[PDB]
């Protein structure tokens, strides 16, 4: 559905100083960090 | 001589060897348990964290 409102939160994520053309509305996979010190 | 006439002996009857049932490690249970990573170069690795 919507909740609030989709164009609502993106226009008041750009007005604060973010140029986020498209919120993500869904499933978001990111990747895990493995770090090494050699 | 009869002792010109010998016959006693003994003979082998064949023998059989066991063959080892192999493990393939990614076909038991545990296989999905385990996320197994392939990254040979790890001697040259003091610490590592996530």
């Amino acid at each position: 559905a919507a909740a609030a409102a989709a164009t609502e939160s993106d226009r008041i994520a750009g007005i604060f100083n973010i140029p986020a053309g498209i919120i993500p509305t869904g499933n978001v996979l990111s990747t895990i960090e493995v770090c090494a010190h050699r | 001589d009869n002792s010109l006439y010998s016959a006693q002996f003994d003979i082998l009857l064949g023998t059989y060897c066991n063959t080892l049932n192999f493990v393939r490690f990614l076909e038991l249970g545990l296989s999905v348990a385990c996320i197994c990573t392939k990254f040979p170069e790890l001697a040259y690795v003091r610490d590592g964290v996530i």
